[PDB]
RNA sequence: AGUUGGUGGGGUAAAGGCCUACCAAGGCGACGAUCCGUAACUGGUCUGAGAGGAUGAUCAGUCACACUGGAACUGAGACAC
RNA sequence: AGAAUAAGCACCGGCUAACUUCGUGCCAGCAGCCGCGGUAAUACGAAGGGUGCAAGCGUUAAUCGGAAUUACUGGGCGUAAAGCGCGCGUAGGUGGUUCAGCAAGUUGGAUGUGAAAUCCCCGGGCUCAACCUGGGAACUGCAUCCAAAACUACUGAGCUA
RNA sequence: ACGAUGUCGACUAGCCGUUGGGAUCGAUCUUAGUGGCGCAGCUAACGCGAUAAGUCGACCGCCUGGGGAGUACGGC
């Protein structure tokens, strides 16, 4: 009964890369607006926004390149029920370092490389390839 | 299995019973002879195997199966027998060793002559 | 710089004396998820102003009865 | 391509009014050596005429697969029914830690260094079709770029 | 231990070069070494993987003459040396001292160097070593006995070596019955027709 | 039911229900108390890609015992191979 | 001085490297699993001939692996074993969104310990190795402090999906 | 005691019926149930397919070869 709405962002975005939609809406929160933000700089969506009126509303659109959609394989780490922690020397580099893991560590929510590059671990939220 | 459910209640390995419950994690045991006698195989195959009931040091009472084409044992031998399941005979797990203290080997073997307790002919 | 201890007041019907409740969050050595645990542990109240459910933080000394090793330095926070 | 690979021969037999019919049904894979890659099946009354006509069938729908230099991009895992496929890129000295039907399709394909593993059944041509699936579907560098430039992605 | 018996009857079996002779006539006109031995010759045979494997684990072990308890510490050791072990087996196998004093051209068979070099007649820096398993570091000054200089064994094995080959990585000086190694051999220098991959692969499982 | 806490005293080299006389009814427990079976513990050993699984032969640290059950004397130290 | 003086065991139908003949004829016998034998047995018992190990070779008993076959890494429940007959609810687990604080979890660092040996890396000695030995690495652990505030927890004040 | 399918919540092409209501101009839209097909996707296959057996979260129950056996003994 929405006990965790990161993983219902990430489902949201992986059912429309399916459905081959273009647009996809989300109600919005400060958590999931950063981790569209990172998602975006990294280059897997085209661009997202975020409305106004008291229920503000995220929309992303989403990138296809081919026929296939750029983004293939994206799925949730630390869920509510395991909470997994990680240190800098043990992050996980996904797909061989071709992919991305977004990191929430105590200086903002980045990539798996930005967070080395600072030498701080955090939490990891969700994998993306 | 849930993560909370295993941590109430953590997965557990089932044990693995022995073949051999007689002689106690031990290589073979002695034994004397109660009664030698023949029985009947199962259905695929026919023939008169030879065995032997054994009483052991410790006091179980087992079968046991005296492999060779001559045998010399009567009832009150002292037998040394050893793990290993007869797998026609219902009820036999362990064989008679040939040659170790009153079963003297089977003579006039030369090929492969050493699971069957005879010397070299030289 | 003492060693100090929060915890909970639980039962205090013994004379100077309180129990306090601590606990803890571990982690399970194989599944990796966080159970709460908790220690009972007695508390010499020397001017019994420990009511039921304060707030309190204990100090280890020596040995004051059999089971009772530790003494409160202060009460942080009161109850209802 | 043409280095010839035979997986698997099996007897295959079907009932009739009399009796049994008796077929043969090969197994094989075909490649190159530098990442092509095939598999075929063939199924014949005599063992020969299976082997061929599996060949036939492989060197047809022979795809391109690409590596990186004896060597694969990243870990993998991939599946086909049952049967699911473990694999991973290994250093210089190692060879092929593969066994049975991912050996002969990663030998025949080009990679050197596989350290590969397969869980569930172990059916041949289901460990094959898993194995080309996994193999397929990699995209190496300067195709995950399909989101921006390069040597910012790595 | 060591292996006494026929010396081409296992060429027979095996098919191939496996020195096993002096090398005086041939290989060929000796055993008609094209057929495996006994009754059942003429068949190839074919074999599966694991026949592979075995056939030339069996190879290597009887060109170099090692059992397998020390063939298999070999492959450990092997093992435990970085960078391709692979190649570092052969590496470290070529470093034997029977081989060595047979590949300087002092003795006519393995098994002659190794009757040789067992019954102390063969030095490293002067110094008796008489195990046909010394592995020898690079730079060691392997020599002859001053008194076993005038042996003619080692003069006719001199001569019949005179004409098999320069291994370009040794430096020998014939007249003092010396030879002398610089640095170990590189893959490209041995026989490039066995490989070292599918020993690996045998020993993987 | 000396069971939990307090007071006075005793006792030990030393804190302490360690012992005693009174005061109150407390204390522990599904986070497994009590009871039954089994077993010296650790560094470590064997396996395994790892996570784990089994285990405590040699060597080293700690503990306990000395035909069975108790008790004290001597001393710096013993309830004494 | 003298080649003098010192080779055995298992196996050969498939899994698993290695075949022919003779003798019995569902008998005698073999066997880890499929299984061989009733009158040409490469599976029984012997011969030759091979294959594998070797001062050893097999057999038995015991542990882990293969076994993703107790699945944290890493399994499942319509028909193969597996959703309580169905609600309500205690402890427990989990928690929509905004602002602010704190610093238990979380992260980085410093300090103390983690006995020695054993494990790992580079050397030294016994003709090499086994074995002995120097230096280093490691011992994921634990405790005490300093700094950060994204997420969880705790505190206060809100908002309406 | 069966949908042989635990409860709760979020997303994912469409077509044809029917039950209890709303709107807009017999038609269109929408809501809570009840049925038949069907694209993706899933499945060993049969088949499921907005009333998932699809993609995801929270919590609970249960399984570990067939017999002996849901049996024997003890407890309630
Ligand atoms: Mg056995
Ligand atoms: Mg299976
Ligand atoms: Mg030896
Ligand atoms: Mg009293
Ligand atoms: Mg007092
Ligand atoms: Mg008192
Ligand atoms: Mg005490
Ligand atoms: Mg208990
Ligand atoms: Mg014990
Ligand atoms: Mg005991
Ligand atoms: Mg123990
Ligand atoms: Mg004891
Ligand atoms: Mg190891
Ligand atoms: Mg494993
Ligand atoms: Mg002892
Ligand atoms: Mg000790
Ligand atoms: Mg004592
Ligand atoms: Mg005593
Ligand atoms: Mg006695
Ligand atoms: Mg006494
Ligand atoms: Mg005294
Ligand atoms: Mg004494
Ligand atoms: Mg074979
Ligand atoms: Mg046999
Ligand atoms: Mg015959
Ligand atoms: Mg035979
Ligand atoms: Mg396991
Ligand atoms: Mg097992
Ligand atoms: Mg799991
Ligand atoms: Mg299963
Ligand atoms: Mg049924
Ligand atoms: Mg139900
Ligand atoms: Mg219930
Ligand atoms: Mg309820
Ligand atoms: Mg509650
Ligand atoms: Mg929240
Ligand atoms: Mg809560
Ligand atoms: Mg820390
Ligand atoms: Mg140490
Ligand atoms: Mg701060
Ligand atoms: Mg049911
Ligand atoms: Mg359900
Ligand atoms: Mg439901
Ligand atoms: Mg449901
Ligand atoms: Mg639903
Ligand atoms: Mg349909
Ligand atoms: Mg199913
Ligand atoms: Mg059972
Ligand atoms: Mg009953
Ligand atoms: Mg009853």
């Amino acid at each position: 009964s929405m006990q965790d709405p990161l993983a219902d962002m990430l489902t949201r975005i992986r059912n429309a890369q399916m459905a081959e939609k273009t647009v996809v809406s989300m109600p919005s929160s400060k958590l999931k607006a950063a981790v569209a933000k990172v998602l975006k700089d990294e280059g897997y969506i085209a661009d997202f926004q975020i409305s106004s009126e008291v229920k503000p509303q995220l929309s992303i659109e989403l990138k296809y390149f081919e026929g296939k959609p750029v983004i293939e394989e994206v799925k949730r780490i630390s869920r509510p029920g395991l909470r997994q922690y990680k240190s800098v020397e043990q992050l996980p580099k996904v797909r061989g370092g071709l992919g991305v893991s977004i990191v929430s560590t105590n200086k903002g929510v980045m990539t798996d490389r930005a967070a080395r590059a600072a030498g701080v671990g955090g939490e990891v939220l969700c994998t993306v390839f | 299995a849930t993560i909370n459910q295993l941590v109430r209640k953590p997965r557990k390995r089932m044990v693995d019973k022995s073949d051999v419950p007689a002689l106690q994690n031990c290589p073979q045991r002695r034994g004397v002879c109660t009664r030698v006698y023949t029985t009947t195989p199962k259905k695929p195959n026919s023939a008169l195997r030879k065995v032997c009931r054994v009483r052991l040091t410790n006091g179980f009472e087992v079968s046991s199966y005296i492999g060779g084409e001559g045998h010399n044992l009567q009832e009150h031998s002292v037998v040394l027998i050893r793990g290993g399941r007869v797998k026609d005979l219902p009820g036999v797990r362990y064989h008679t060793v040939r040659g170790s203290l009153d079963t003297s080997g089977v003579k006039d073997r030369k090929q492969g002559r050493s699971k069957y307790g005879a010397k070299r002919p030289k | 710089t003492v060693r100090t201890l929060t915890g909970r007041v639980v039962s205090d019907k013994m004379d100077k004396t309180v129990t306090v409740l601590i606990e803890r969050r571990v982690k399970h050595p194989i599944y990796g998820k966080y159970v709460k645990r908790s220690t009972k542990l007695h508390a010499h109240d020397e001017s019994n102003q420990c009511r039921i459910g304060d707030l309190v933080t204990i100090r280890e000394t020596r040995p004051l009865a059999k089971t009772k090793a530790w003494t409160l330095v202060d009460i942080v926070e009161r109850a209802v | 391509g043409y280095i010839e690979k035979l997986v698997q021969v099996n007897r295959v037999a079907k009932t009739v009014k009399g009796g049994r019919i008796f077929a043969f049904t090969a197994l094989t894979v075909v490649g190159d050596g530098k990442g092509r890659v095939g598999f075929g099946r063939g199924k014949a009354r005599e063992v020969p005429a299976a082997i061929q006509k599996a060949m036939e069938a492989a060197r047809r729908n022979m795809i391109q697969v690409d590596l990186n230099g004896t060597t694969l991009q990243y870990p993998t895992k991939s599946a086909h029914g049952a049967s699911k496929v473990y694999m991973q890129p290994a250093s210089e000295g190692t060879g092929i830690i593969a066994g049975g039907a991912m050996r002969a399709v990663l030998e025949v394909a080009g990679v050197q260094n596989v350290l590969a593993k397969c869980y569930g059944s172990t059916n041949p041509v289901n460990v094959v079709y898993a194995t080309f699936k996994g193999l397929k579907n990699m995209q190496a560098p300067e195709a995950v770029a399909a989101k921006r430039g390069k040597s910012v992605e790595e | 231990a060591r292996y006494i018996g026929p010396k081409c009857k296992l060429s027979r079996r095996e098919g191939t070069d496996l020195f096993l002779k002096s090398g005086a006539r041939a290989l060929d006109s000796k055993c008609k070494a094209e057929n495996v031995p006994g009754q059942h010759g003429q068949r190839r045979g074919r074999l599966s993987d694991y026949g592979l494997q075995l056939r030339e684990k069996q190879k290597v072990r009887r060109i170099y003459g090692v059992l397998e308890r020390q063939f298999r510490g070999y492959y450990q050791e092997a093992s435990r040396r970085k960078g391709s072990t692979g190649e570092n087996l052969l590496q470290l196998l070529e470093c034997r001292l029977d081989n060595v004093v047979y590949r300087m051209g002092f003795g006519s068979t393995r098994s002659e160097s190794r009757q040789l070099v067992s019954h102390k007649a063969i030095t490293v820096n002067g110094q008796t070593v008489n195990i046909p398993s010394y592995q020898v570091k690079a730079g060691d000054v392997v020599a002859v006995r001053e008194k076993s200089k005038n042996q003619l064994r080692i003069a006719q094995a001199l001569e019949l070596c005179g004409q098999r080959g320069r291994v370009e990585w040794v430096e020998v000086d014939l007249d003092k019955k010396a030879g002398t190694f610089k640095s170990a051999p590189a893959r490209s220098d041995l026989s490039a027709d066995i490989n070292e991959n599918l020993i690996v692969e045998l020993y993987s499982k």
